[PDB]
């Protein structure tokens, strides 16, 4: 059941905002059933996809239910009932801290719960600090009623990878800007890296004392970015619609947040829809990949691809063993990575397979949009606002799925019974 | 430097972890994967592998260390193969645990630079902390000379005792509740202290 | 060596047949460079992509050429070595006899000489017949001296799963016809069930007394050709380019080739280019999947994808251990299974990324050119004749890894050595 | 019918071989990996379990066979044990190869429908035939 | 010329040693994992497997190889049940290394084309070098002939005793018409 409450707590917390939302109080113009759901779905599941525009379509109560829905779906459903249960004075119980290890992905239920206390105490400092930063850049161009909340909001979507803009236009006017470029990409990068990852780096401060985990975050992160870097600034460098009319300064601020942005916060500022095909293969690969295991960000995690990648390495090298920075890996954690990426692949292809049935759109569109969804990205070619509303209710699944797991998605609906029972061995040629 | 260290028991996993204390770059090897677990953090690298077999041995890179540590000292057959395969691909220094007598004659023949009898010295020094229980620890300079580390001596000051110039060994040192006094000039009170002299000489302090 | 012999003997299988097809007496229209090496690989590789017409382009010589090519590459480059040493009078030795369980994907060298015997005398036995079979057919409306070459070069493209054809429509002027649907359908049916499984089935007549890898084939042929017959049939029943403007037996008959064309014979009855984009999607994921392991088709191929499959399954219901059919899967055929999927779907991205920066064609068209190439089907939506020389040169790497296997090309370049040491576990979440 | 048969020795091996070659289903259990896999072909289903543990005798399906064949003769505890859980399982057909006298006689409490005495029963025929050569 | 190996210690790593520095086809079996990664440079094809199994012996297509030498001298029974498959299977050559004079007599009734006694060999020939320090080394030609290779004798020239001497050894340098032929009685006087 641990894997039900996670899944039933996670689906009634779209339920609750998709009301909230739907009320005259929280919007300016009327609002459909799906267009409500879909916006609360997109925003618990930290996903950034928008059918109608943040900025107009709702009021300042309802971008405020926005941020509600984005922080608990940041941060998970487990995270702050904890929280609740602790200051009602309630002390947690056995029962309740294995949901707390399974919400967290963690192996042991050694230090759960402080790992909960700092994780939430780290996220409302860094973002608060982080809207301070965002408020002297912010103010002086929409004033202090604005300009606050405008910060606010867009803190707490960067570190919780949403992508949500109250700007029409999301952060396509700020490409040359430094501060809002900086701050907010270091508020994703940081937000989806990992908790465990950053408590580990926070008590440990030499690299050599990092646990495996934690190296295979900050090299991978660090490699997979520079990769991506020099993949659009090449590729894009003489495209008209984006990054060609652009400084040699700007070029390289605009390469860098596309760069960075897939993994998964879906914010841009360039126009992806007229990026060329190469770019936007390059970035499906970026954004089925996600970041850190225990983070904000969805997708197969960065580990997982690592876990595959070098385990195939291994065998193509005829090596025994799966090795990473001297570590060797058991086939546990391999069998793990290969349930995570081939239940997402599948999910992926069942979700690309349904749209081209229900809509008329182009191919390329389809399967930017599938794998955007699924990694709760939300980055956009043009086809979400023309989705239909059969269209709309897959996108809806495929990121709810994304964001919950794929794994334990399934575990809430599959009984496992044990046995103890071998079978002889039996002999297939896989070639 | 770079050391290696073959076999992580209570003497090898000893040198591992205070040299990487230290701040070394330190190779743990050893044939048990618990072993090789529990030092994985207290090494820079740490494999389990044989060191009997040279194939493994030049898996590790073995030549880029030039002291290697060889803490077998109850496998004679595997501590003599080891150290016979590390001088075969002449690595500079050689230090072994040996076993016993016939152990380290057999370590001479093939080459141990150093050998090493860990129980065997400790168990010289706690017998003769046995055998005088003022003697809290010494260091024996030669065969005739040691400096020893020690309620008749209580308020008793420095020039008080003559055996300065009668007993013919001088004072190097008196603690003194966690104090430590260098070059101590009498007089200096005694309150219930390492003396450096002639092996004959310091047991007649030990009298009076 | 053994995986370098394989792939420096079928690399200069491509060089002499490209000579031979360069050559006036095999051609009619002057023929390029370029297109001559990529008819050459086509036929070799087996995979049926045509940038010029079969039947006009090259001359009765030039067509035989093919059929030649087609033989050597359907059955492997091995397997007439031991014919041509065994006639000569040489006797196979030790390291010879090491050639041909590599070749084979054999995991014991038990027997393997007299698989190849076995297998020659089989595939030029039904050839023959179902020449004959096509004979009666073709010869009222070919003629003679024209309707024997046609009927004895389509039983050998059927049979080793090659999909060319003499006529510009490819079949599809048989759309109804029950003789050619049964015969050719039969032909690569049987072809590519592999080797093993039929000489399994030769001597063994009872279900229960198969081998776990022939029984595996068989119900997973039977498995997934029914469920493709019903996706192809549903999805384009109402659609007026194919299957539309037919009689329902016609299109029974048509549903039925398009569901087993794509693994990997490659010849078609409708128009591919056409067809909905749902059932484009689902016969990307038939012809990523190939057929049985040893045999005449490519892909990963039916056990590695159930093998997966069932892995992934019995990780998300709790079992330890991967069984199908009472017996056990161990972990070495797991790994290899994964090391052939990721290895495999590695090269195709690299293909799709390569061709939308070579080429300016529709992604949907770019998408089922690379999966059509690598699993050497050869089946298009009208990307082939569009190809320019670097999409060409492409497409000719990508058949190539195709056909020999991803795993034995990576051998051939990458050099194994043995170590004995192990590393300290290494703690990794990979959620 | 269907028949399931416990221990794969010398004795629990032959009467799998003969029934399947009769043309009988015949589940073959065996804690001995190396014996299911050499029975695997002369068995319609053969499975590593332990027969003295009730969840893996219930993963088995055992209650769906008429006849049960306990071939461990020479581990009394495993043999007694696996014929109670049969009874409990209300098997209709328990037999049971005993080791000597005292396991016969345990076998007999604890309700095993007949007990076999393989070794003992061929060797007083062996001696017939020594005396009357 | 294939040579099939079937255990590899000793004496029969040292056989596919030999053999394979000699440039010849072998297939050397163990079932001990180390073994056969130790000998996997030194033999054409080396494979894990146990000998006394008919499915794995034909595995390895045993029946391509004209010569199987069963090197097993430790383990009577696994020595034994291989040399009997083999004979099963009709292989032309088996050649078996015993154990003892029951182990020996057990070969010769299942078949066994040669038995070899490695150590029991040596041992005499060691033993017969004990005896006589003079002894180099020697072969057996007969019961009663043999030729053996060997201060008194030094500055003395080969006419200056009249006791065949085939060849006598110079330094690292031989000479053709001490080595010795005669009658073991005969070389005894000498
Ligand atoms: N061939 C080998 N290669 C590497 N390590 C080995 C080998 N053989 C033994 N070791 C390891 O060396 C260590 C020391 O060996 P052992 O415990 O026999 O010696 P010891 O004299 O009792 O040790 P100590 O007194 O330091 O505890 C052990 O952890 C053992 O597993
Ligand atoms: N608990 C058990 N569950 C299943 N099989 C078992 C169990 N214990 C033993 N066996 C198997 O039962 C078989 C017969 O047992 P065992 O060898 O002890 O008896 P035995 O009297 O020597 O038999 P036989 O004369 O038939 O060779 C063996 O293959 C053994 O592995
Ligand atoms: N059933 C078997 N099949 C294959 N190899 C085997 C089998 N049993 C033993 N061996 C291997 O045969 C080799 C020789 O066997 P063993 O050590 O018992 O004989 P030995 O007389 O001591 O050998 P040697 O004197 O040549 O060293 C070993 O490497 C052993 O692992
Ligand atoms: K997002
Ligand atoms: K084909
Ligand atoms: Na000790
Ligand atoms: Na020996």
């Amino acid at each position: 059941t641990p894997p039900q409450v996670l899944a039933i707590g996670f689906f009634l917390t779209i339920i609750i905002g998709a009301v909230l939302l739907m009320l005259p109080i929280s919007t300016t113009k009327p609002l459909s059933w799906i267009d409500a759901l879909f916006t609360a779905a997109s925003a618990t599941t930290v996903t950034g996809l928008a059918v109608v525009d943040t900025g107009t379509q709702f009021t300042v109560f309802g971008q405020t239910v926005i941020m509600g829905l984005i922080q608990i779906g940041g941060l998970g459903f487990m995270t702050f009932a904890v929280l609740i249960v602790m200051i009602l004075g309630k002390k947690i119980g056995l029962k309740e801290r294995m949901l707390v290890q399974e919400a967290l992905n963690q192996p042991t239920i050694g230090g759960v719960i402080g790992l909960v206390k700092v994780l939430f105490l780290f996220s409302i400092s860094i973002e608060l600090i982080a809207a301070l930063i965002l408020s002297i850049r912010l103010v002086p161009q929409y004033g202090w009623s604005s300009g606050l909340f405008a910060s606010l909001f867009h803190a707490i979507s960067a570190f919780n990878n949403a992508g949500f803009s109250l700007w029409p236009d999301n952060l396509m006017s700020y490409v040359g800007d430094p501060t809002v470029n900086l701050v907010i990409t270091f508020l994703f990068i940081t937000g989806g890296i990992g908790f465990t990852v950053l408590f580990d780096v926070m008590k440990n401060r030499r690299f050599k004392t990092f646990s495996l985990h934690t190296k295979l975050m900050l090299t991978g992160t660090l490699m997979l970015n520079a990769i991506a870097m020099l993949t659009v600034f090449i590729l894009e460098y003489s495209n008209p619609g984006t990054l060609g009319h652009l400084h040699i300064v700007d070029k390289l601020w605009a390469s860098y947040f596309q760069a960075v942005t897939p993994r998964t916060a879906g914010f841009n500022s360039l126009d992806f829809g007229s990026m060329r095909e190469g770019t936007i293969v390059f970035t499906l690969l970026l954004m089925f990949i996600g970041a850190g295991s225990a983070s904000t960000a969805s997708g197969i995690k960065l580990t997982t691809f690592i876990v595959i990648l070098t385990s195939v390495i291994a065998y193509l090298r005829g090596k025994k063993e799966t090795v990473i920075f001297r570590r060797s890996i058991k086939y546990p954690i391999i069998i793990k990575a290969l349930a995570v990426s081939v239940t997402s692949l599948f999910i992926v292809f069942l979700g690309i397979f349904a749209l081209t049935i229900t809509e008329q759109a182009p191919f390329l569109q389809i399967v930017f949009e599938t794998f955007s969804a699924f990694g709760t990205v939300g980055l956009t070619m043009g086809l979400t606002p023309e989705l239909t509303t059969a269209g709309k209710c897959i996108i809806i699944v495929i990121m709810f799925i994304g964001r919950i797991g794929p794994l334990t998605f399934v575990f809430s609906f599959a009984k496992t019974e044990q046995s103890n029972i071998r079978y002889p061995d039996g002999e297939v040629f896989t070639g | 430097k770079q050391f290696a260290v073959i076999g992580l028991g209570r003497f090898g996993g000893s040198i591992c972890k205070e040299l990487h204390r230290m701040g070394h770059e330190v190779l743990a090897v050893d044939i048990n994967e618990e072993k090789v677990n529990a030092y994985a953090s207290y090494a820079t690298h740490a494999v389990i592998a044989n060191a009997t077999e040279e194939n493994e041995l030049l898996s590790l890179g073995i030549r880029n260390f030039e002291y290697v540590i060889v803490a077998i000292g109850a496998n004679i057959q595997a501590s003599t193969l080891t150290t016979l395969l590390l001088k075969e691909l002449d690595i500079p220094n050689i230090w072994v645990k040996a076993q016993n007598y016939y152990h380290h004659k057999v370590l001479e023949k093939i080459g141990a630079d150093r050998i090493i009898h860990p129980e065997k010295d400790m168990g010289v020094k706690i017998a003769q902390s046995l055998s005088d229980e003022n003697v809290l620890n010494y260091i024996d300079l030669s065969d005739e000379y040691s400096i020893v580390e020690l309620r008749k001596l209580d308020s008793k000051s420095i020039i008080d005792l003559n055996v300065r110039a009668k007993y013919g060994c001088t004072i190097l040192a008196i603690k003194h509740h966690g104090d430590i006094c260098l070059s101590p000039a009498p007089e200096d009170i005694i309150r219930e202290l390492v003396i450096m002299g002639h092996k004959k000489d310091i047991k007649r302090f030990e009298n009076e």
